[PDB]
């Protein structure tokens, strides 16, 4: 999921900071940092924060398969789970 | 001329504290266009990454030195630190300073070059120094064999370690084998330095070993005769 909050400055360079060590996705159209499985990193080359990856990998809990939702790109993970309203 | 010097070593009490500076000159860049890193190798072991730090905000540390080691950085200085506590026996190691251009604010990568300092070695323990008795190691003329004689020296009786052993000044290099150290059931550490030379410059030429023991402030010369031995 997006989270732009995340993408703060750190006094010239675009700064990204985690939620609790949660895998962060992360680069800018610019060279620099290019997957991001981090903690808080900097960023050496681009400095907007219009221009890079604020992403949360936090599979610590699946969720409900909604169509507004995007994939979670690496795998069918488990999680079957019951309706109760039959 | 690029260079990167570490500086305090030493023997350090277990629950003290120790500091290492690592001291950045030569270039063709500012101050503060490197990201640094220390690095430590332990006695038998490869290489162990301790923390980073760039232009004084980029940091991280490992989870053996976290909430432990401090890395910091002076750019007006060119000075590099690492400030330790609680030190533990499993921290005993060579430290080293190195310097990375992959992380650094102004980004040539085209031109990208490392570069690591020369170590610095803290020992974790409790507390003491003892220089080493250094001894000639004789060339017999007897033991001519095919026009080369050997002589060295012994290095002997100290603690920690490291010695250090030249030749001349450094001036003779060829066919010199300084051995690693034997730990003796003294618990002191002894070592030899030797050399293979023409036998027809025994009693002709002057052979003089240098020794340098850092911790105790030994530095001796010694000079080797074909005293046959």
């Amino acid at each position: 999921v997006a989270d732009h909050s995340l993408l703060s400055i750190h006094s010239a360079k675009v700064k990204i900071t985690v939620p609790s060590g949660a895998q962060v996705k992360y680069y800018c159209k610019c060279p620099d940092v290019r997957e991001g499985i981090t903690s808080s990193d900097h960023t050496t080359t681009c400095t907007d924060v219009k221009q890079c990856r604020a992403y949360l990998i936090d599979n610590k809990k699946w969720v409900y398969n909604s169509g507004r939702l995007p994939r979670g790109e690496g795998d069918t993970f488990k999680g079957k789970l019951h309706v109760p309203f039959v | 001329x690029x260079x990167x010097x570490x500086x305090x070593x030493x023997x350090x009490x277990x629950x003290x504290x120790x500091x290492x500076x690592x001291x950045x000159x030569x270039x063709x860049x500012x101050x503060x266009x490197x990201x640094x890193x220390x690095x430590x190798x332990x006695x038998x072991x490869x290489x162990x990454x301790x923390x980073x730090x760039x232009x004084x905000x980029x940091x991280x540390x490992x989870x053996x030195x976290x909430x432990x080691x401090x890395x910091x950085x002076x750019x007006x200085x060119x000075x590099x630190x690492x400030x330790x506590x609680x030190x533990x026996x499993x921290x005993x190691x060579x430290x080293x300073x190195x310097x990375x251009x992959x992380x650094x604010x102004x980004x040539x990568x085209x031109x990208x070059x490392x570069x690591x300092x020369x170590x610095x070695x803290x020992x974790x323990x409790x507390x003491x120094x003892x220089x080493x008795x250094x001894x000639x190691x004789x060339x017999x003329x007897x033991x001519x064999x095919x026009x080369x004689x050997x002589x060295x020296x012994x290095x002997x009786x100290x603690x920690x370690x490291x010695x250090x052993x030249x030749x001349x000044x450094x001036x003779x290099x060829x066919x010199x084998x300084x051995x690693x150290x034997x730990x003796x059931x003294x618990x002191x550490x002894x070592x030899x330095x030797x050399x293979x030379x023409x036998x027809x410059x025994x009693x002709x030429x002057x052979x003089x070993x240098x020794x340098x023991x850092x911790x105790x402030x030994x530095x001796x010369x010694x000079x080797x005769x074909x005293a046959a031995a």
